[PDB]
């Protein structure tokens, strides 16, 4: 009898939580590939281990 | 009850694009009037125009 606020309040929720993906996208993905170092660390003395 | 939850999905809502205007009037700022050297904030790539 209170109408569509069941679906609004599900709908906003929803919108929400599949917007959290975006932001993990948008943040982590920004590389096209996923690049290596080689095994070897000639990094001219600098120690990213 | 309906309109304070309309009205308050607009006003968060106008606040998202809020944020896009003032992104769009930030690139239409840095990116067209001049060439910005801000990476990957004008295109991938190193920018032109």
């Amino acid at each position: 009898q209170y109408g569509s606020f069941c679906t609004q309040l599900n709908r906003a929720l929803t919108g929400i939580a599949v917007e959290q993906d975006k932001n993990t996208q948008e943040v982590f993905a920004q590389v096209k590939q996923i690049y290596k170092t080689p095994p070897i660390k000639d990094f001219g003395g600098f120690n990213f281990s | 009850q309906s309109l304070q939850t309309y009205v308050t999905q607009q006003l968060i809502r106008a606040a998202e694009i809020r944020a896009s205007a003032n992104l769009a009037a930030t690139k239409m700022s840095e990116c067209v009037l001049g060439q910005s050297k801000r990476v990957d904030f004008c295109g991938k790539g190193y920018h032109l125009m």
